[PDB]
């Protein structure tokens, strides 16, 4: 490590107030996540989304 | 940016995104109660700061001899003055951690970046270590009760840090 | 987020100074009157769906043109967004009050929010006129003298009603 | 990040040509003084904490403004940034002397320095001045004719002068 | 690109360290190479033509077909784009010779070799029979340490290919 | 004023010729004097406020009486004199430093000295304690050539005081 | 009497402040020319009576009247006082170049002078052209090359040929 980072001095942004759902589910991003790993095609696809 | 009880309660909560809870405002007013003693520490403190910062420079010296003779970091009279100003600057983070009532001066100020700057320029910690054991010894004196506590809180916090 | 401590602090530190005795008084005052100050955070606490609903109420009453087809406040979506943003503002002055700055008002909310509004095409104007019945209808519960000891608190309403207007005019 | 190698085969390959006999000389040239280059980069190697402490003590006792309260120098944090930032430079001006390219420094440390330090509010002079320190305080070093065989080092030492200077240059 | 020296240099900065002893010996064990490697490249520089005509007739053998009017390599344009890219590999090849890293190669001719081979229905078993006959031809024109570092650099391009 | 450049010119005027070597060799040594001289000078304007507030508390300390009422320290208008005649000696100094003679201080400080001490009731004491201070002081800020420059100008005014 | 020295410090005593940084930098700056300084006025001095001589027979060489019977040095007497003139001139014109001021030759040598030869019956016009020729002979000294390091001392003769000639502009 070393020194402590300066401060974070933050800015308004969309995420950090994110309480309600979003305008349009289909412009969501798509949360992968673990069990897509065990099908095949579906692995094949999260190594793609990943990359 | 210092990390004090009311910066600690509302950074907490708006972590977590939400008002301040009760608990919140009972650590607040703890705060508040202790500023007391703390102020009258910081001013019996400051008001004798420059005995305290004599007797810690002659302190270090009785306690090191050998940084005195030519050849030393101690030799010089420059060197002295240096002595004087950074035993002055500890005292002065001391007396603002007080105000302050947190160890949020000594933190920012002294400790972040102590080990890196007493390897580069080769300052001994148990130069300022006896120094703040001196200061510790006299604060005994000059306060009593509370505050005579609330100051060596953060003595012994600088002294922890500079081992 | 620095409170009144920590900038009387940085302020000494700059000159390289210590804090004077009239400074120190001035801290000691502050940490005296600190009771009624946790009373003015507490008042702003416990009665903020009050204060946002009574707000909002007024708001859309005097401006329509939100609430009807093509306002700026029509869905639900665009609703709840509104009643959101109210309630960050009023705990982040929330958080100014107790610590008795507007660094944290400064710098986590207000840092950037009029070119989002822009952006977003909602009306700036009408989020401070939000935020201003936000301060009228807090400074009624801020003056309630239920279950607290009766006193003087004349400079907390100052001070509460100086972060409203700062975030309001940030806002604006 | 090229070294004179993969520079040369840039342009040989930007003109759609094989190398010439001259640059084939040229990087052979190169590659037989390629172990007084490494001398020269393990000298800067092994004497860096000792060229930032020499440099850090001439640069502080020149300007004492900054060691002072309200000086970019002054609590212990800034001083260790500013010994970390003197390492930083240090460390890929060695890279550029070995590369024997400087496109590795001007890409990856100097690229956008000033503006970083213009943004801190850190005086952009006073770099430039602690970076000629450590150009001292490493010629100090490199030109030791002590525990290595002797010979010309001329152009590694106008080599390691020239990064030095366009460090230098670059941030002020 | 990518050679010794700059995989030294990334290495040493991805860690944030200076360049240790591990490091320089590596560099020296690349300089004391670089003579046979520029030797080997000045040679495959002197012999361009004969090197680059005589892999594509090599190739045109081994595919005798593919000269044949309707596929890739009936017509001068289709010709002439085999020799430039028979020109490609083998200025790749010296490229990396000279550099002493397979980076001239894996960043101009491989990152991407078989999108492209597979979008212009490129054959890689035409460039694998060139770049055979290129080693082959090498054992004959270079001799020593030389001949060792470019038949290296044309296995590597070989089995990138296949 | 009276300096080393002065006397001679000075002593050629007066004698009815040239500068020659003897009077070259007098401003040349002046000349590689005034770096030591400079730099104390320049020193001492940087620490001059430090200066004169430790020589006024030096003055109070071995004159403690002085402060008593009645007397001529006590008041404030006193003290601000104090602080005002104490800049001028270091300020006089300075200048006799820059200009590598004591004219300066003898055209604007001893001249007149005794007469207007005695008329003001001022005690030279005062003034020794004072400039003492200063040079026990400008032995820490000072070192080497500047420090012997600073502490024979602060002498001579010393020796002028008393 | 004021060197450039004394000069500065009595500017700085009317203000009743120290010497700026400034100010004791430009005089450092003089103290270092101080040498080639010696050699401007060390030509001056060794050269002098040639550079009398010659401005002697230029000027009687234009200005036959001058010594014919009825001219101003036409017996030995008034000749003899020509030069010592010139020679008077000359050597305060020295002085003022080692002490870097003009403030010797205005009060010593130019304090009345015009009102001394007006009243005599010389020609002040003539005077002043007797000064112009002695400038070009110490410019011709001045300028040697031999038996000095060579180097640049422009403003040592922009120096010297104001003093010449604010000396000819106070005679005529
Ligand atoms: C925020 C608070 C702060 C601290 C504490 C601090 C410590 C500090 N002390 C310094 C000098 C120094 N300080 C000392 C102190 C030693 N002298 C000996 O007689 C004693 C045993 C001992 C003191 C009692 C010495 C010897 C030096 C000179 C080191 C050197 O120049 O190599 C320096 C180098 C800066 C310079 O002189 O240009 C630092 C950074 N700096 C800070 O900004
Ligand atoms: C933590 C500090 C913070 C704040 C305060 C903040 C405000 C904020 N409000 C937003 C949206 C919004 N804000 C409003 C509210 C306004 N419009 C109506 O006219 C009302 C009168 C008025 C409320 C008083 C509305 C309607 C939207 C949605 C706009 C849209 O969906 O197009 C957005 C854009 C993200 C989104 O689309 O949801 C931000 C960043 N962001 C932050 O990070
Ligand atoms: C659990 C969290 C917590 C709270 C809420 C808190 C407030 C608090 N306020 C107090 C007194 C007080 N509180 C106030 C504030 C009032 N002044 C005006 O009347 C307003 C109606 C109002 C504020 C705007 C005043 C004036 C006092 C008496 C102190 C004084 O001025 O002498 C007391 C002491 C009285 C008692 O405990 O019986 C507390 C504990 N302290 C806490 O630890
Ligand atoms: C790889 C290229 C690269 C470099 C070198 C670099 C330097 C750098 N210096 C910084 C601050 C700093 N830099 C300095 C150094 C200056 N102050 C002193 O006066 C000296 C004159 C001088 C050093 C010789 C200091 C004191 C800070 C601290 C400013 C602060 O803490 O607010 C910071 C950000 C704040 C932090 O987290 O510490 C960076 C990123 N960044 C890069 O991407
Ligand atoms: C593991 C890392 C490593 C090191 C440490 C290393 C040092 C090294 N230096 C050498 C010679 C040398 N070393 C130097 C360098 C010196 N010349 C001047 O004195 C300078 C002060 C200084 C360099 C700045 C020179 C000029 C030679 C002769 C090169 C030659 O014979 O061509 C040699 C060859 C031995 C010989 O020629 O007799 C080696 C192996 N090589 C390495 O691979
Ligand atoms: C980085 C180095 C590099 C390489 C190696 C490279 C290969 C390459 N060769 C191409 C064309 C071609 N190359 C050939 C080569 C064939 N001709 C004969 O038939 C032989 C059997 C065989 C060669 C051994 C042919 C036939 C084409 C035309 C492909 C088409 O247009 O369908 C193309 C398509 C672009 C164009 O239309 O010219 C590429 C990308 N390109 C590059 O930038
Ligand atoms: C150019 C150089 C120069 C000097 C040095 C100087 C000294 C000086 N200081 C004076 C005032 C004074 N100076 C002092 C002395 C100080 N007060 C005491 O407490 C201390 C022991 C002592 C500090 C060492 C006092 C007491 C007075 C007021 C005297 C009076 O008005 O009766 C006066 C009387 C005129 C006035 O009212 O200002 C002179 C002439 N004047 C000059 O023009
Ligand atoms: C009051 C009476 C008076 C006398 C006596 C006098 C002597 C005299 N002769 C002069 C010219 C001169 N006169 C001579 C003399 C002669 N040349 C040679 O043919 C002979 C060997 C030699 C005489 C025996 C010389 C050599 C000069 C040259 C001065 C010059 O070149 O400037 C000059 C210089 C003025 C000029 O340039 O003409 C003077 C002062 N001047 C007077 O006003
Ligand atoms: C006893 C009387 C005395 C004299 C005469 C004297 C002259 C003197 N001239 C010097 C050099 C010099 N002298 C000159 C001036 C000359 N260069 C150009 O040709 C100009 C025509 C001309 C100026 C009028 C220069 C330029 C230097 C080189 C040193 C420098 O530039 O700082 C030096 C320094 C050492 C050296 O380089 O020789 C001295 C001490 N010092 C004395 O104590």
């Amino acid at each position: 490590m070393g020194l402590p980072l300066l401060d974070t001095k933050y800015s308004s942004k969309p995420h950090r107030v994110a309480s309600i759902p979003a305008v349009n589910a289909e412009d969501k991003p798509w949360v992968l996540d673990r069990y897509d790993l065990r099908d095949e095609q579906g692995l094949q696809s999260f190594i793609f989304a990943a990359y | 940016m210092s990390r004090t009880v009311i910066t600690e309660v509302i950074a907490t909560a708006d972590s977590q995104g939400r008002f301040l809870n009760s608990t919140e405002l009972q650590a607040a007013f703890g705060r508040f109660e202790r500023a007391v003693p703390a102020i009258e520490a910081a001013r019996a403190l400051t008001k004798n700061q420059d005995a305290l910062v004599k007797g810690a420079v002659q302190a270090v010296f009785k306690k090191f001899p050998y940084v005195t003779q030519p050849g030393e970091k101690g030799y010089g009279d420059s060197n002295q003055a240096k002595c004087a100003r950074d035993i002055g600057y500890y005292l002065r983070f001391i007396t603002y951690s007080l105000v302050a009532s947190g160890t949020g001066p000594l933190d920012d100020y002294v400790i972040a970046g102590l080990r890196e700057v007493n390897r580069a320029f080769n300052l001994n910690p148990l130069w300022y270590i006896e120094a703040l054991n001196y200061i510790k010894g006299e604060t005994g004196k000059l306060l009593s009760g509370q505050s005579k506590t609330e100051a060596l809180l953060y003595i012994d916090h600088a002294i922890n840090a500079l081992s | 987020m620095n409170d009144v401590f920590t900038r009387a602090i940085a302020q000494a530190d700059l000159k390289g100074s210590f804090l004077l005795e009239s400074d120190l008084d001035k801290l000691a005052s502050f940490a005296k009157e600190g009771v009624k100050r946790l009373d003015a955070v507490a008042a702003l606490t416990n009665n903020a769906p009050a204060i946002i609903s009574d707000a909002a109420h007024k708001l859309f009453a005097e401006q329509q043109e939100l609430i009807q087809p093509g306002g700026n406040a029509y869905p639900h979506r665009r609703m709840a967004a509104c009643l959101r943003d109210m309630e960050i503002i009023l705990r982040y002055v929330s958080y100014a009050l107790l610590a008795g700055d507007a660094s944290v008002l400064d710098d986590r909310c207000l840092n950037g929010l009029r070119e989002t509004y822009n952006a977003l095409g909602t009306p700036t104007q009408s989020v401070a006129r939000a935020v201003q019945l936000m301060k009228d209808a807090a400074m009624v519960h801020l003056k309630s003298t239920a279950n607290v000891t009766v006193g003087d608190c004349s400079s907390l309403y100052s001070e509460a009603a100086t972060y409203f207007d700062k975030a309001a005019a940030s806002i604006a």
